[PDB]
């Protein structure tokens, strides 16, 4: 493959560092290598400095606090599906986590690289929208927090996302789920195993003692460059009590805004249809935790 | 909604070249020790002819499988055994076996004779030459016989080649005799329609296989348990897809071509069926190809079911599924 | 570029090479280290037929660049036998009938080792998911999960 | 069931150990001293002659032993399992997209890559054909000779125009089946090299060697005797490594430099180059009476083989010889056309057409017995094959038969399995 | 002596030696018997081989009769009171025929 | 081979013996030489085992 | 011990290599090289068997340490060939029926490979004494000589 320079950080001052010294190569980040090396191996990217951050444990954390959820960037989808808070209160995020590419892929990918790579398709792209999650970019010039929304929004050196040359993600921040609050993920897609997502859909809300709506998120991963934003249908459920009926109401919704915002996808035709059974089955998720 | 439904699949396949000339040969040799060596150019590619031939030569030589060794696929010092293709091998070049050992025993036959009888005589079956024909008795150890072998100057050396008795197809109606055996098959599927996403999913699946007699149970049941996944993946997950442009194959990744996971798989109950008569080895037929082939039928059968329509093309993706509901709607 | 150095303990042993950094890990056990076992099927980390157990986990070492292996330990499946035998996760492979081609099979057989290493006794949905990394176009994995269950069962057997 | 010594019994196959001890050598697992590495220099266009091919700058990389197009190839430059249409190096036309033009032979992968990013070339496109329907209208261009129409069969049985009068119940649609591409998890690899006593040899993922040494010896001009190959442990192949796939390519690097010369697809080239499963259609008419015996078969149906015949021939005859099914059917009547395309190659896939003939003549079965309203089983233990049976080649079945105890133990499975 | 057997140019011959895993075994090379007693195992194997060559050449109006030596063409018992024919037509007819010319021979000193 | 094979409780056709290029022998190759030494410590190490007089 | 530098011209190519001075010029070649053509037959200087053209003239490598190897010019069997064909001298040892066992042929055809690219037209007897260093134990040395004079004959065209 095409040469290039190899330095592996053992501590995240010396990663800034060599962040801000190549910073105009630029640099090329590698932590799991699930997207990179093969980029670099299909020629489609070809770096002359590359940064291996796999040394910084310290970036590999899952700390539940009373209302706030931070996980490190290197945290692997293993560790997330693993991990019993993650896995008992945060089904959005689990399912996910566990149906990211294979236990292969699972136990080498990062968190921080599915949020930095920024797929259409990707699965912790989609639960992290749908949880409208929060991450920390640091460099050798401070640290700043974005919106995954507005990260995804923005442009850096790339145009996939707002990272800089110089920046490293280093968290991943998420509400942590009250009594009654719920989330949900369903993958969609051609086999259960190594799959990428047709439609990775998100669903998530909280409820105010009465049962009524007070917050939803509704995400269509892969159904737009970044998750689609069903904002008509989460309106829609905000100060209401949620039933199938009134989460079913909202069905057209759906339909309507894939095959308006989703206009020219290739697939468009199908989507805005099955987009309507993955939610349903999303619906039957939420109201089962809500009870 | 989930919707399920059960879909039956029987098959023919004529085993060999379709009407023309197609053999196999193979080469076999008995060392003084009662062990052996076979040497046949059938490519083995993961079915198991090497193995078959094994147990296939041990068999008929009266030899422990573990006591055979074999060697194929190198045109310097095997013969040509045909290509591996038209699940022919097992009949072929396991003929092939059959005939090199025949000539073998020759010898085997003689010096065992030399004990009072001829060519009557049941030779081979656990290490030893049994006087066996009306008298299991005056039996004669394979060590006793090579011994007796050493003492006369006669080796136990073996040629021999197979081609089945067939025929060509004339060519205004196709009249003839294409296959000298044809193996058959039933299998039946239930597999699970979800209606609104188009997701489809094989539950169970049984396959029987007339087989003739199968040379080893174990790596028979691989191919229909193989044969069945790449049937569950032929209708619901793959598919090449090509650029009218430049004629480029579009999805040449295994990324982007879709076959089966293991956990995609289903229950499959597989049934091995035996049939006599046969003009292969033992009366063993082929089973490579026909262990996929019933697949295909079934799982289109078993989406018929569980939607009430028809479904005349492959494959059957989700968007499909969609198609066919919202057509029965309004 | 400089070429960098990369300590590792490989199939038991400590080793330590000094190699250009601009290669997988997948390209470092096979030429660097001739470990052949570990195959390339397809470059993306789809078929786990390059998997070695990395620091206890099953990796796809078509995804990783050789630096990433230091400080590493990692079993191949030249790693498995024992004193030149087949271990009981490979003779029962080798007797359930989970071997055709025989491609997938180191990949398949580190992936079983690497589950059964931390948990001895998993349940057959457990087997499923540990394995679900590993592509098969010959066997419909049916064999191959048995043969795993049939070492956990022999395994536990082994209670004398 | 006769009292076999070891017939039938689960025995260790004599391969497995190595394949578990990973010390088993698939053909990328081998390597030699002086070893060179080799890589292709494949069109990106469907159809088309090629203008101009310049590979000076490619030889000018110091590290590049050999760059070699037809004009190298000292034997016949014509292959194919059954008709010789494939060219080792294109020499006349491009007929499909990633058709071999010239070939690399190299120190190391990327310097093979190197000479191949630094061939130039230009072409004078043809038309590119990619349906049957154009492939078969006489104006459009000859991929090979002088039409598209690559092979036809008739299969005339009884009489169907006749029998159909006498039916109750007639179901007639058309079917058809798509392209699907082998996925062996092995990728294509070989070797080649003179061995120590002079023997030009090749080492390769193969599923018939000695095909592959007469076209080897063929193309080097030298007698089968004196080339040897070798096929590795192979990892699956299930008809896409029948056709030739690096053989040539190696020997050729091998016989001009003298050194081994190694060959290893990516995944995406051996998926590009191999070959397909023959997409087909076919038009179906099936006829019988109201107890739901079959009296008349009629199928016309067409296949696309693609660039190259492969096994074309053998698809177009299996396909038409099976496709009534495995049922008694006293008239059939079949109309098979195969024509070139510059679509990928279609050769060998699992079943030989029969996959696809299934899919119509269950199809079939499946539709009469749902309007005759009988069981699925019923309706083709019926109408199956028995010995004494008469096929609709004027073939008696002689003996082993078994489809109706496949019918009978399938069932009584399922009822107890899947509530059937 | 293979090539004389057959009637096929030395330099057409192949030979493989001294490996017991594909090669019968050929007694030890000692008392200046191998020209003797291989030398036969040659020819017989060369004969059983001839068998359906022989076969195949006679389906043209004869049999035992035939010849098949001398540069590369199995010609008549006499001569040509019936043509000859090439091994190259006999090699197409004998693959029509859906025939090998495989074959195993044993000597012993009497 | 057969020798080996003994020395080893091996089947003959488990045991395989190249006669490599040989310079040589006159009679005096016919007895074992090195076949046993060698086969037994490769089955021993595992490893293959060479030896030259 | 130091591991000491040796520069050489090894059969058309200017070669260089570090490494331990405890060894012959054979061994060198054989391990080092993999120059399996120069063979060990007896290991104190008699049959000639390892018989390589040093600077022009025939060596006994078996007698020489590794060391003394630098700055020289060394051609083995593997240098005659022309382009991976057989020299003139080698076909005429194929035709000569020069070969029996094949053992001393390399160290042959080096020694007579020296003497006439010195000497075109040699006498028998100049053959003869050129070869004494080379012994045979199949041949009887009669065809082995009848290839030189063949080769030299055929180098008069
Ligand atoms: C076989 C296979 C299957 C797959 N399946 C799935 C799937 O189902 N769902 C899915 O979502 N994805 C899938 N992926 C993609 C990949 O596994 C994920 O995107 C993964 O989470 C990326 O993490 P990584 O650590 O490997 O990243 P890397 O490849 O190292 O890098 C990701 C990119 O982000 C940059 N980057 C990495 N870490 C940081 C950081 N902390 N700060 C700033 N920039 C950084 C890198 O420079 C690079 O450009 C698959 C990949 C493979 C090979
Ligand atoms: N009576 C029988 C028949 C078959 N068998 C088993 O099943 C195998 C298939 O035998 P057979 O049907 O005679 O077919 P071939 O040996 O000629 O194998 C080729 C066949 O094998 C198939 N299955 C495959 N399986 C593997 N693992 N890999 C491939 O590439 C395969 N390709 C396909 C395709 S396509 C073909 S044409 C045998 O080796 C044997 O282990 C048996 O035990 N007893
Ligand atoms: N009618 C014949 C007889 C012999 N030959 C030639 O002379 C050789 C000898 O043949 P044969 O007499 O049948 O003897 P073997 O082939 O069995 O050889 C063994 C014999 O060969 C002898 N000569 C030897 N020659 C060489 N080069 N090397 C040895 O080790 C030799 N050992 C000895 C001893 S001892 C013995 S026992 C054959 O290979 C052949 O090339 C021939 O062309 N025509
Ligand atoms: O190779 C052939 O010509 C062939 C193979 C199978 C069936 N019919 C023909
Ligand atoms: O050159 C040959 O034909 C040869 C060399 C070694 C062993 N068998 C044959
Ligand atoms: O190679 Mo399948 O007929
Ligand atoms: O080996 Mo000489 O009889
Ligand atoms: S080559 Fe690594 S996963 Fe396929
Ligand atoms: S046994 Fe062939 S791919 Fe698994
Ligand atoms: S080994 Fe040098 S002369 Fe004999
Ligand atoms: S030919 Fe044998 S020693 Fe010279
Ligand atoms: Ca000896
Ligand atoms: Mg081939
Ligand atoms: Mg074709
Ligand atoms: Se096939």
């Amino acid at each position: 493959m095409k040469d290039f320079e190899f330095f592996a950080p053992k501590t995240l001052e010396e990663a800034k560092g060599l962040l801000h010294q190549y910073k105009d190569v630029p640099p090329a980040i590698i932590a799991g290598g699930t997207d990179l090396v093969i980029e670099i191996n299909d020629r489609w990217e070809k770096p002359d400095v590359v940064i291996d951050i796999k040394k910084l444990k310290e970036l590999e954390y899952i700390r539940v606090e009373e209302n706030t959820i931070h996980i490190g960037a290197l945290s692997t989808f293993t560790q997330i599906e693993n991990h019993p808070f993650i896995r008992s209160h945060v089904r959005a995020l689990y399912k996910a986590a566990s149906q990211v590419g294979s236990p292969q892929i699972r136990n080498l990918g990062t968190i921080g690289g599915n949020l930095s790579t920024s797929s259409v398709a990707g699965d912790g792209v989609s639960a992290m929208t749908t949880l409208d999650a929060t991450v920390v970019l640091e460099s050798v010039r401070g640290t700043r927090q974005m919106k995954l929304t507005d990260f995804f929004d923005g442009e850096g050196f790339k145009r996939r996302n707002a990272l800089e040359a110089d920046e490293i993600m280093t968290e991943v921040i998420i509400d942590r789920p009250d009594a009654h609050s719920a989330s949900a993920f369903y993958k969609l897609a051609k086999r259960k195993s190594l799959a990428i997502s047709v439609i990775g859909g998100g669903m998530a809300v909280k409820v105010d003692d009465a049962g009524v709506c007070t917050w939803a998120s509704m995400r269509g991963g892969c159904i737009g460059r970044y998750p689609l934003h069903f904002k008509q249908a989460e309106e829609m459920l905000v100060g209401a009590p949620l039933t199938m009926e009134t989460m079913e109401a909202t069905l057209p919704i759906l339909h309507d805004t894939v095959y308006d915002m989703a206009r020219a996808r290739p697939s468009v035709l199908y989507k805005k249809e099955s987009v309507q059974g993955v939610f349903k089955k999303l619906f039957v998720d939420i109201l089962d935790q809500l009870e | 909604m989930k919707k399920r439904g059960k879909g039956v699949g029987s098959m023919w396949y004529g085993i060999g070249n379709t009407g023309l000339p197609n053999p196999a040969a193979a080469f076999v040799e008995i060392h003084g020790d009662g062990s052996a060596n076979v040497m046949f150019g059938a490519a083995d590619i993961g079915q198991g002819s090497g193995t078959a031939m094994a147990q296939i030569a041990a068999e008929e030589l009266g030899l422990d499988y573990e006591k055979i060794h074999v060697t194929w696929g190198d045109t310097m010092v095997t013969p040509d055994g045909g290509a591996t293709s038209a699940s022919r091998q097992t009949l072929i070049t396991g003929n092939a076996v059959i005939l090199a050992c025949r000539q073998a025993k020759e010898t085997l036959a003689k010096t065992a004779a030399e004990k009072l009888d001829c060519a009557p005589e049941e030779l081979s079956f656990r290490d030893n030459t049994v006087f066996i024909t009306a008298d299991p008795e005056r039996s004669m150890t394979y060590g006793e016989l090579m011994a007796a072998m050493k003492a006369a100057g006669r080796m136990a050396v073996g040629a021999g080649s197979y081609n089945p008795n067939t025929t060509g197809l004339a060519p205004e109606n196709m009249s003839g005799i294409p296959f000298e055996v044809y193996s058959y098959a039933t299998t039946i599927a239930e597999v699970e329609v979800d209606t609104e996403t188009g997701e489809v999913d094989v539950l169970k699946v049984v396959s029987a296989h007339d087989v003739g007699t199968p040379i080893n149970r174990s790596m028979v049941e691989g191919q229909i348990e193989g044969g069945v996944t790449m049937g569950q993946g032929f209708v619901l997950m793959e598919e090449i897809e090509v650029n009218t442009k430049n004629g480029a194959i579009k999805n040449p990744s295994m990324s982007k071509y879709i076959i089966p996971s293991n956990r995609d798989v289903p229950e499959i109950h597989s049934i091995l069926v035996e049939s006599e008569g046969g003009p292969g080895p033992f009366g063993a037929k082929g089973v490579g190809e026909p262990a996929l082939i019933p697949m295909i039928p079934a799982v289109v059968a078993a989406i018929e079911d569980a939607l009430g329509t028809r479904f005349t093309h492959t494959p059957i993706m989700p968007k499909d599924i969609v198609a066919a509901v919202k057509a029965q709607e309004k | 570029m400089n070429k960098i150095t990369i300590n590792l303990n490989l199939n038991g042993e400590a080793r330590s090479i000094v190699t250009e950094p601009n290669k997988r890990l997948l390209d470092l056990l096979r030429e660097d280290f001739g470990l052949t076992s570990v195959k390339e099927g397809c470059s993306e980390g789809e078929c786990g037929a390059c998997t070695v157990i990395f620091n206890g986990d099953p990796v796809t070492t078509c995804c990783m660049l050789a630096g990433q292996a230091d400080e590493s330990t990692i079993i191949t499946l030249e790693g498995v036998a024992e004193d030149g035998k087949p271990s009981l996760l490979q003779q029962c492979f080798l007797e359930a009938g989970a071997v055709q081609c025989g491609y997938c099979t180191p990949g398949m057989i580190l992936t079983a080792k690497a589950l059964l290493d931390k948990n001895p006794d998993p349940t057959d949905e457990e087997i499923t998911v540990a394995m679900s990394g590993n592509l098969c176009r010959c066997t419909g994995y049916i064999k191959i999960h048995a043969a795993v269950r049939y070492a956990v069962e022999r395994c536990a057997n082994a209670a004398a | 069931g006769k009292d076999y010594q070891v017939l039938g019994k689960n025995k260790v196959k004599v391969d497995s150990l190595e394949k578990v001890m990973g010390t088993a050598k698939f053909a990328a697992d081998y390597s030699f001293p002086d070893m060179l590495y080799a890589g292709v220099f494949r069109s990106t266009v469907p159809h088309a002659r090629i203008v101009s091919l310049d590979l000076s700058k490619a030889r000018a990389i110091d590290g590049v032993e050999a760059v070699l197009d037809y004009h190298a190839i000292p034997g016949k430059n014509r292959f194919g399992i059954i008709i010789k249409d494939e060219p080792c190096l294109v020499d006349d036309k491009v007929r499909r997209y990633g058709d071999a033009i010239a070939v690399v032979a190299a120190q190391t992968p990327d310097l093979v890559q190197e000479a191949l990013d630094a061939i130039t070339i230009e072409y004078e496109e043809l038309e590119g054909i990619f349906t049957m329907e154009r492939a078969l209208e006489e104006d459009s261009p000859a991929i090979h000779g002088d039409t598209n129409i690559h092979q036809v069969k008739h299969l005339e049985y009884g009489d169907v125009d006749a029998a159909f009068k006498q039916c109750d119940i007639v179901v007639e649609d058309t079917y058809s089946t798509h392209r699907l591409t082998h996925m062996f998890i092995e990728p294509d690899a070989g070797v080649s090299y003179y061995d120590n006593e002079g023997m030009l040899t090749v080492v390769v993922s193969t599923q018939n060697p000695h095909y592959d040494r007469g076209e080897v010896a063929g193309m080097l001009a030298l007698p089968n005797s004196k080339v040897r190959i070798i096929q590795a442990t192979t990892g699956g192949g299930f008809g896409g490594k029948l056709d030739l796939s690096v053989q040539c390519h190696c020997a050729l690097l091998t016989y001009h430099t003298k050194k081994p010369v190694k060959m290893v697809r990516s995944r995406e080239e051996s998926t590009t180059v191999s070959s397909k499963r023959h997409p087909m259609t076919m038009h179906c008419k099936t006829g019988a009476t109201k107890d739901g015996r079959l009296q008349a078969v009629q199928v016309e149906m067409f296949g696309d083989t693609g660039a190259y015949a492969s096994y074309g021939p053998a698809v177009i005859t299996r396909a038409t010889v099976h496709c009534m099914g495995p049922y008694v059917v006293p008239n059939v009547r079949v109309d098979a056309k195969f024509v070139y395309t510059n679509n990928p190659m279609s050769g060998a896939f699992r079943g030989f057409g029969v996959p696809q003939a299934s899919v119509c003549h269950e199809g079939q079965m499946n539709a009469l017995a749902k309007a005759l309203g009988m069981d699925p089983i019923d309706i083709r233990i019926l109408n199956a094959h028995q010995v004494g049976a008469k096929l609709a080649t004027g073939q008696v079945l002689e003996n082993s038969v078994g489809l109706i105890e496949t019918l009978e133990k399938a069932r009584e499975k399922a009822v107890e399995v899947m509530g059937y």
